[PDB]
């Protein structure tokens, strides 16, 4: 019904956060802010109408089905989860989190096939590791026999490193042992600003 | 000054039912619609229903019809929410909200502090720990990656150190993730000199205290 | 030329001064005699904005009819918060009569003639009158009674049909007769009886209209909660307050007599305002009153678990009752 994006923004105070919502439905749309350990706060309603006590820095807009919340001169108070809302429906939320500006770092990519131990219990987990990259924006696609996957993968990211200010990320393709036996080529395609070209790490089943 | 005040947080167990309250101040109680919203980290906020204190009319979110009940004490300007047959998936912070003006319900300018409810299970389950082994080809020029897949445990959390604390530099332990199974999954990796693989033992130490479980998995390469 | 104006209206009715019935008594002193020959002039090439949901006439009718009830009904006890007033409990004669609402010197009332008017928007066909039609100030829940009918087909009205918190007002084109009485045994059990085929047919044609807004399987269902005044079809028959279970009216999916059980209650929640009142036990003898059902008040379920949409009989804010009857009208000052 209401699809919000991106999932996470990584910014510093002074920068601009652009959050979006896609809706096919008719209905006044509103934006809420939620700071850590506090009740959500109405920020925009009726698409672009600033709520009381809300600075000009906060600005809503609409282009066809796409609504946008723009926060201009970011301040520590502004960080948290933002949600769009239309009648009784909400977006998944966009997390805008404090980030430390650093030189671009390309991820080194590693893929790990299912351990034999596991396959002996009817489930196959393929794992892709993107290590020590920056900025956080990164894209990981799974391909099985070259076909795009959907739904059967989960991701997980570490916080910014206190030492090198890099992010690390894991993607895990969970398949039944059945499906795992049907296909030969497993691969994760990674894209990131620090990569001249998209990188692919792959392997053939039963063939290290 | 429209102010909504909610009851204190609660701890519950699967099967139990909960009742929270919400007292409205600074306006005509019967003249404005009321709402119950719950928020849980990582979950889409969920509207549970609205209550019109006038005659106590209601409208429950379809996925909740049967389980939820919303009432009110018109002499005490207090709204009540009851949710029964609690599962772990009912863990959230519950809020009551009102519109900015009575002519429109959905622009929630007013929220209570929110009542946090935690639903804890007596059930536990230790993780299966699978090696994520370096293979490919020395992994790279000189850097190798390896880890453990700590799968299907519950509830949270799990500890994972390497060689019992000896190895910390280069270690990344990822946020646990919930699966459709209802069980959690977690990965932990480390980078190391690809040359040392043949001579350096790597062990990961997984502790799931809820099931008092200790697993030490040696992750060795792929000597084909 | 004129501008949209807000002013006080006056009421007119054909009440009898010798009659002891409460609606008559009130209209005798709070209203003026009706003009037997109401004027209505059509206006050419004219167009006007109407919006019943922002129409001050509704608020005015509501306040009058709160006034009529407060001055007419005589509860033995009147509870509000703490400490309740006791009074004499004389039985009362109760049957609403038509009130008309009229514009005073300087103003006028515009009537929307557009066949397919929804309550909000531009009217192209607009005439001018000095008094609304005669409206029976019937207070009831779930079913609108003794009201006016849609001309050609059932009409659906809402302040915002997509807003699940906005009551949906349904207006019938053909009235369904409902007949309630307590035979002359438990002296509080009554029964209402509507023709099953006639009612089932009606519900199907409402389904047809509800699609258009939602092209799916339409479900009618019982109310999900609330005071008994809301969860039952509640209405006053000859001084006694009826509460009738409508389970058999609203329980069907779209893609012999019906016999509704009622209780007569001595203890009711006031609709005028927050409070409860207590009344004497039922007058003996045959208590009857049959009515035309001319409309229904509905609420759609929120959430998204399409396939289907579910509707339950609503009400409680009597302003919806007045709205179903005053939506064609609008007041204006004459500059
Ligand atoms: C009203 O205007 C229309 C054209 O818009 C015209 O056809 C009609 O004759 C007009 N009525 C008069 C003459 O007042
Ligand atoms: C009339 O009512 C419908 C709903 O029945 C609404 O969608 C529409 O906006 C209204 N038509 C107008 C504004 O002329
Ligand atoms: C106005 O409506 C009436 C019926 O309600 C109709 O007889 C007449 O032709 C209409 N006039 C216009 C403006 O079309
Ligand atoms: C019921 O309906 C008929 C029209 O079919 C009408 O003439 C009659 O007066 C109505 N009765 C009441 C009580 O309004
Ligand atoms: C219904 O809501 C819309 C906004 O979603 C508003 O523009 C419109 O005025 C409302 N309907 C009316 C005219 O009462
Ligand atoms: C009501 O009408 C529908 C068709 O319009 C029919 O399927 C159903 O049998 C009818 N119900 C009764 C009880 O007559
Ligand atoms: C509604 O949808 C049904 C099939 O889903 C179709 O038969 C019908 O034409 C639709 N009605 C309209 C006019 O949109
Ligand atoms: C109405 O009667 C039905 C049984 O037909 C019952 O399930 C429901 O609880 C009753 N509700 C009221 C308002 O009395
Ligand atoms: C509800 O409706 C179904 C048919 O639509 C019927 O089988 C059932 O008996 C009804 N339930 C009640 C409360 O009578
Ligand atoms: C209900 O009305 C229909 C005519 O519309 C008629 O055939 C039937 O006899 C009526 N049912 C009863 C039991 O009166
Ligand atoms: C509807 O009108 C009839 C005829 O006057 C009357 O007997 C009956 O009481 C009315 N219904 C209600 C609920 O007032
Ligand atoms: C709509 O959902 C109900 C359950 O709430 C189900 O029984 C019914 O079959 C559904 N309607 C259709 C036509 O899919
Ligand atoms: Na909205
Ligand atoms: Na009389
Ligand atoms: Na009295």
């Amino acid at each position: 019904v209401l699809t919000q994006s991106p999932g996470t923004l990584s910014l510093s105070p002074g920068e601009t956060a652009i959050i979006s919502c896609r809706t096919s439905q008719y209905g006044s749309l509103a934006w809420y802010q939620q700071r850590p350990g506090q009740a959500p706060r109405l920020v925009i309603y009726s698409g672009s109408t600033r709520a009381a006590g809300i600075p000009d820095r906060f600005s809503g807009s609409r282009w066809g089905p796409d609504y946008t919340l723009t926060i201009s001169n970011l301040e520590s108070g502004d960080f948290g989860v933002y949600y769009c809302q239309q009648y009784e429906f909400f977006g998944q939320g966009t997390k805008v989190q404090v980030d430390i500006k650093r030189t671009v770092a390309a991820p080194s990519v590693f893929i790990f096939p299912p351990s034999d131990e596991q396959l002996k219990s009817g489930t196959a987990s393929v794992v892709c590791l993107l290590n020590n990259f920056y900025p956080r924006e990164a894209k990981v696609q799974w391909k099985v026999d070259n076909a795009l996957q959907s739904g059967n993968s989960q991701e997980s990211v570490t916080e910014q490193d206190s030492k090198d200010s890099t992010y690390s990320l894991s993607s895990t393709l969970t398949l039944s042992k059945a499906d795992y036996e049907k296909h030969k080529v497993y691969a994760c395609e990674v894209t990131h600003q620090g990569l001249r070209s998209p990188v692919t790490k792959s392997f053939n089943r039963g063939e290290c | 000054q429209v102010q909504l005040v909610q009851s204190g947080g609660q701890m519950k167990k699967p099967g139990e039912s909960m009742r929270i309250s919400c007292r409205a101040s600074g306006y005509e109680f019967i003249d404005c619609t009321l709402n119950w919203i719950r928020l849980a980290p990582g979950k889409r906020p969920e509207w549970m229903g609205w209550l019109k204190p006038r005659g106590g009319a209601v409208n429950y979110a379809r996925p909740l019809q049967g389980r939820v009940t919303m009432t009110r004490d018109v002499y005490s300007d207090t709204a009540f929410l009851e949710l029964r047959s609690l599962t772990v998936d009912d863990t959230a912070v519950y809020f009551c909200t009102r519109g900015k003006n009575c002519d429109y319900n959905w622009d929630f300018e007013h929220w209570g502090r929110g009542t946090p409810v935690i639903v804890s299970s007596p059930s536990t389950k230790g993780p299966s720990v699978f090696p994520l082994a370096p293979s490919s080809k020395s992994t790279s020029g000189g850097t190798a990656a390896l880890g453990c897949l700590v799968k299907d445990y519950f509830p949270e959390p799990v500890t994972v150190s390497w060689n019992s604390g000896a190895l910390t530099s280069g270690v990344h332990t990822f946020p646990a993730v919930l699966q459709s199974s209802g069980l959690y999954s977690l990965s932990s990796v480390v980078t190391v000199p690809s040359s040392s693989l043949g001579t350096q033992t790597y062990i990961c130490n997984v502790n799931h205290k809820p099931s008092n479980t200790k697993v030490d998995k040696k992750v060795e390469p792929k000597s084909c | 030329v004129w501008k949209n104006a807000e002013t006080t209206l006056f009421c007119a009715s054909d009440a009898k001064a010798y009659k002891t019935e409460v609606h008559n008594v009130w209209a005798t002193h709070a209203c003026v005699p009706t003009d037997p020959n109401p004027q209505e002039i059509h206006l050419e090439n004219v167009t006007e904005e109407f919006n019943v949901w922002k129409n001050n006439m509704v608020e005015q009718m509501h306040t009058d009819i709160i006034s009529l009830w407060d001055q007419s009904l005589k509860p033995c006890v009147k509870l509000t918060g703490g400490s309740a007033i006791t009074q004499a409990c004389p039985k009362v004669t109760f049957e609403p009569i038509p009130i008309h609402y009229c514009a005073p010197a300087g103003f006028a009332i515009l009537k929307c003639k557009d066949e397919e008017f929804n309550g909000t928007g531009l009217c192209k066909n607009v005439s001018t009158v000095q008094c609304t039609h005669g409206i029976k100030p019937v207070v009831s829940t779930q079913l609108l009674l003794n009201g006016s009918l849609a001309e050609k087909e059932i009409r659906i009205k809402s302040e915002n049909i997509s807003d699940n918190a906005k009551t949906i007002i349904v207006q019938l084109t053909k009235p369904v007769l409902i007949n309630c009485a307590r035979p002359s045994g438990d002296i509080r059990q009554a029964y209402c009886v509507v023709n099953r085929t006639q009612w089932n047919d009606t519900l199907g044609q409402v389904a047809i209209q509800l699609r258009k807004h939602w092209n799916t399987t339409i479900i009618f269902n019982e109310p999900s909660g609330g005071d008994l005044e809301i969860t039952t079809h509640s209405f006053n028959c000859g001084g006694e307050f009826f509460y009738c279970n409508t389970s058999d009216l609203f329980n069907s999916t779209w893609n012999d007599n019906i016999t509704l059980p009622c209780r007569i209650k001595q203890i009711i929640n006031m609709w005028q305002r927050v409070g409860q009142a207590m009344y004497a036990p039922p007058i003996q003898g045959v208590i009857r009153c049959q009515s035309n059902i001319t409309g229904i008040l509905l609420t759609r379920d929120g959430g998204n678990t399409r396939t289907n949409e579910t509707f339950r009989p609503g009400g409680g804010d009597m302003r919806d009752n007045w709205r179903s009857e005053l939506y064609k009208y609008k007041v204006v000052k004459i500059e």
